[PDB]
RNA sequence: UCAGGGUUCGAUUCCGGAGAGGGAGCCUGAGAAACGGCUACCACAUCCAAGGAAGGCAGCAGGCGCGCAAAUUACCCACUC
RNA sequence: CCUUUAACGAGGAUCCAUUGGAGGGCAAGUCUGGUCGCAGCAGCCGCGGUAAUUCCAGCUCCAAUAGCGUAUAUUAAAGUU
RNA sequence: CGGGAAACCAAAGUCUUUGGGUUCCGGGGGGAGUAUGGUUGCAAAGCUGAAACUUAAAGGAAUUGACGGAAGGGCACCACC
RNA sequence: ACACCAUGG
């Protein structure tokens, strides 16, 4: 797959970034 | 496969068309305003600027050259833009730190031809044309 | 583009059918999309039947058959030459091959 | 090397290769490290870096592999950029170093 | 090849100069149209089916 | 669920003339359809027709000749004002030498070449050409 | 601009409205919340003998500034009023 | 100022027509000289690597013509609202 | 029958001879179902959802080749036994 | 009645 894994990678990066943002504030 | 046809449906038709216009790119950028706010001109045809320096940009393959551009900073906005110089050997008329009047290229927002990411071109260097500076009809004021 | 009118499957007028495992691949295919085969064969082989019928204890003995029902995934059914790919219009024959 | 491609005209480089010296706005350099997109870093024989570009005449024709003597043309108005005009054989590189052409600075 | 490869105005400089040779003042206005009608419609000396263009050279 | 009865009648007659039939059955029916078929018959586009009683809405059997080419309905009965009539018979009709717009007016169900004669507009029903 | 339907524009000589740097208050008059009127605050700016006084071109010309972008500091009540 | 009029005022080498093009779309050269994937052209497809109908110039030819080219907003083409 | 770009469809027909009724929804390719605001959820996440910027194509059905660690026939000591 | 077979100025 490449749509599936693109979606998965974007999801995991979004989780990391959301955690960083909301832990900063 | 279905579009209301009845005799009192005018509200639905009008309110639905008014919505669907917003998916048409060319209409959308006329009316959101975020294009005009982002335009490096003022929403004008031309702008004056001061020549920061001279660069060459390598053209996009297959064809090959170095395309002889100024990099200008505009007077009114103060924002920085790159511009092409339009004929054989003109890059010698452009001294550094004089004014220039840049114009559009020809496709209203987009880089023309083989040059990567240059959207404007020079017409006047110091209140004299390039077409006259190059055809010999005038010489630089200094 | 679409390749089969029935999608290569029997299901019409139904939502779901319970799966079934292949017999060599152990894959997991719908019971109507799998490739079935009934096999009825002698418990002895045809070479041996004249030797075994010679040392029976009894005078009349008709040896037993082996009834087995097989299901194949498509990859395994094509790898074992059970079915073959066919011409484009020759794909719409439903009658089984002549014996 | 070694492909199907006998389609391009054969090398024939055996005829009469000369020697080539500097000019106004030309100078020799050595290759430090190569980069993508075709362009490569360089290092001239006075100190400038001149992140250099392979001219259109040399595309997939003479292979500028790492760490060898090159000739670059400067630009009349920009200095941090240059373009490869020519690559030397190690024969020409020793010939220029002995002739008193390239400095006794860099090695081959 | 010699100098900067990027040398600007190369071909416009090294091109050899030639003057305008002419004297003859060309025609202007109605009198020019009078010319083009006569040359395109009045006398058209007949030719084979492989027709020819008004600036042909080859 | 059968909102427009004239639409079915005209589509039914039309789907059968193309096939080549000689008689067609229409069901339900109404005063409006019967008036419309009369206009289509005084001009010669269909033959005589027979109405069946059944103590409900009835049925009609129509005798077709081949002279008919199309008939149809304009689904919202828009108003037309005898100064906007030309913009209709120039969009709907195939040529200014034949074909008819049929419209309902205070003076009955008629065809535009007569509405012009009696100086009145009204609501558009359909056309046949 | 436009077959038919429409799309886009209307600061601009005719009609209506609103405002004289920003907000506010009033005198006189049939008529004004008037600025070619007055009073006060805000922001600007001029003269001084340092006590005081004076100001409003989005009228006509003209100048600076701004910008891709716009004319003369002329003549006259003879015509319309 | 225009109109009305005496006196001077035309031989074309001036009492001088320009602006953009010439591969296709799109009217007009498979001429000659120069440059050699450089300089450059080109709205789009594409031209230039030593034999360029596309670059620089001479010659010739094309379109409109006292006008023509470029940048930009907008309308028709758009039955792509 | 007729329709369609065709594969194909008794509906995907009765459509330039265009109008039976009504609901959702598309507008070159990417950035992107991303950023941000709201909201629901214990959480994983769902729903609603941009722009800057970049690009001359990305795509659909069908045709002829070439290839296949795809299938059926057949052939050669420049193939094997 | 299936060992291993990547890449291309
Ligand atoms: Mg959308
Ligand atoms: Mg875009
Ligand atoms: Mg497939
Ligand atoms: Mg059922
Ligand atoms: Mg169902
Ligand atoms: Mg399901
Ligand atoms: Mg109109
Ligand atoms: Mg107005
Ligand atoms: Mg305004
Ligand atoms: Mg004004
Ligand atoms: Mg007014
Ligand atoms: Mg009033
Ligand atoms: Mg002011
Ligand atoms: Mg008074
Ligand atoms: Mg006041
Ligand atoms: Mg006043
Ligand atoms: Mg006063
Ligand atoms: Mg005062
Ligand atoms: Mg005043
Ligand atoms: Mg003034
Ligand atoms: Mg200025
Ligand atoms: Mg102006
Ligand atoms: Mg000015
Ligand atoms: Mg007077
Ligand atoms: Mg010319
Ligand atoms: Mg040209
Ligand atoms: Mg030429
Ligand atoms: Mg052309
Ligand atoms: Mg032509
Ligand atoms: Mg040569
Ligand atoms: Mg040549
Ligand atoms: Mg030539
Ligand atoms: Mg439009
Ligand atoms: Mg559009
Ligand atoms: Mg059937
Ligand atoms: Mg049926
Ligand atoms: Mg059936
Ligand atoms: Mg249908
Ligand atoms: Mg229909
Ligand atoms: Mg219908
Ligand atoms: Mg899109
Ligand atoms: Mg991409
Ligand atoms: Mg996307
Ligand atoms: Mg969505
Ligand atoms: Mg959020
Ligand atoms: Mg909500
Ligand atoms: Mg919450
Ligand atoms: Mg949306
Ligand atoms: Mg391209
Ligand atoms: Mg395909
Ligand atoms: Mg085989
Ligand atoms: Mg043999
Ligand atoms: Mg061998
Ligand atoms: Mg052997
Ligand atoms: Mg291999
Ligand atoms: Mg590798
Ligand atoms: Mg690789």
């Amino acid at each position: 797959m490449r749509a599936k894994w693109r979606k998965k990678r974007m999801r995991r990066l979004k989780r990391k970034r959301r955690k960083m943002r909301q832990r900063s504030k | 496969m279905g579009k209301c046809r009845g005799l009192r449906t005018a509200r639905k038709l009008r309110s639905h068309r008014r919505d669907q216009k917003w998916h048409d790119k060319q209409y959308k950028k006329a009316h959101l305003g975020t294009a005009l706010k982002a335009n490096p001109f003022g929403g004008a045809s031309h702008a004056k600027g001061i020549v920061l320096e001279k660069v060459g940009v390598e053209a996009k393959q297959p064809n090959s050259a170095i395309r002889k551009c100024v990099r200008v900073q505009l007077i009114k906005n103060g924002k920085k833009i790159t511009a092409f110089v339009p004929n054989d050997g003109c890059l010698n008329f452009i001294e550094e730190n004089d004014e220039v009047l840049v114009a559009g290229f020809g496709r209203k927002g987009h880089a023309v031809g083989d040059i990567p990411g240059v959207r404007f071109k020079v017409v006047k260097v110091a209140n004299v044309s390039l077409l006259a500076l190059y055809k010999g009809k005038k010489e630089r004021p200094r | 583009t679409k390749k089969r009118r029935n999608n290569g499957r029997a299901k019409k007028g139904r939502g779901h059918v319970q799966p079934i495992r292949c017999t060599n691949c152990a894959c997991c295919v719908p019971k109507d999309k799998a490739i079935k085969k009934f096999v009825i064969r002698n418990i002895v082989e045809a070479a041996a039947v004249r030797d075994i019928s010679e040392v029976s204890v009894f005078d009349a003995y008709v040896l037993p058959k082996l009834y087995v029902k097989l299901h194949y995934c498509v990859s395994c059914a094509i790898h074992s030459k059970v079915v073959r790919n066919r011409s484009r219009e020759a794909r719409k024959d439903r009658t089984p091959p002549p014996r | 090397g070694g492909k199907n491609r006998r389609r391009g005209k054969n090398e024939n480089e055996s005829e009469k290769r000369e020697l080539v010296f500097k000019e106004d706005g030309q100078e020799y350099a050595q290759v430090i490290k190569m980069l993508g997109n075709g362009r490569l870093e360089a290092m001239c024989f006075d100190g400038v870096k001149r992140l250099c570009h392979i001219r259109g005449k040399l595309r997939k024709k003479v292979w500028i592999n790492t760490s060898d003597i090159i000739l670059v043309g400067l630009r009349d108005y920009q200095d941090n950029k240059a373009d490869v005009i020519l690559k030397y054989n190690a024969d020409e590189a020793r010939s220029l170093k002995a002739y008193g052409e390239l400095p006794e600075h860099a090695k081959i | 090849v010699h100098g900067s490869l990027a040398r600007v105005g190369k071909v416009r400089g090294q091109t050899l100069k030639v003057a305008k040779q002419e004297k003859k003042k060309k025609r202007t206005g109605r009198a020019k149209r009078r010319m083009q009608y006569n040359r395109r419609f009045v006398n058209v000396v007949p030719t084979f089916g492989k027709k020819k263009g008004p600036n042909a050279n080859s | 669920v059968r909102m427009n009865v004239l639409a079915d009648a005209l589509k039914s007659i039309n789907n059968a003339e193309k096939r080549g039939k000689r008689q067609v059955l229409i069901r339900p029916c109404s005063k409006v359809i019967v008036r419309f078929l009369t206009v289509m018959m005084k001009h010669g586009y269909i033959g005589e027709f027979e109405i069946i009683d059944d103590h409900r809405a009835g049925k009609i059997v129509v005798n077709l000749t081949g002279r008919l080419n199309k008939c149809g309905v304009i689904s919202p009965r828009f108003d037309v004002q005898l100064k906007d009539l030309e913009k209709w018979q120039n969009n709907l009709l195939p040529s200014r030498q034949f074909g008819f717009i049929v419209l309902t007016t205070s003076a009955g169900i008629m065809d535009h070449e007569e509405a012009r004669r009696k100086h009145t507009g009204g609501k558009i029903l359909g056309f046949f050409f």
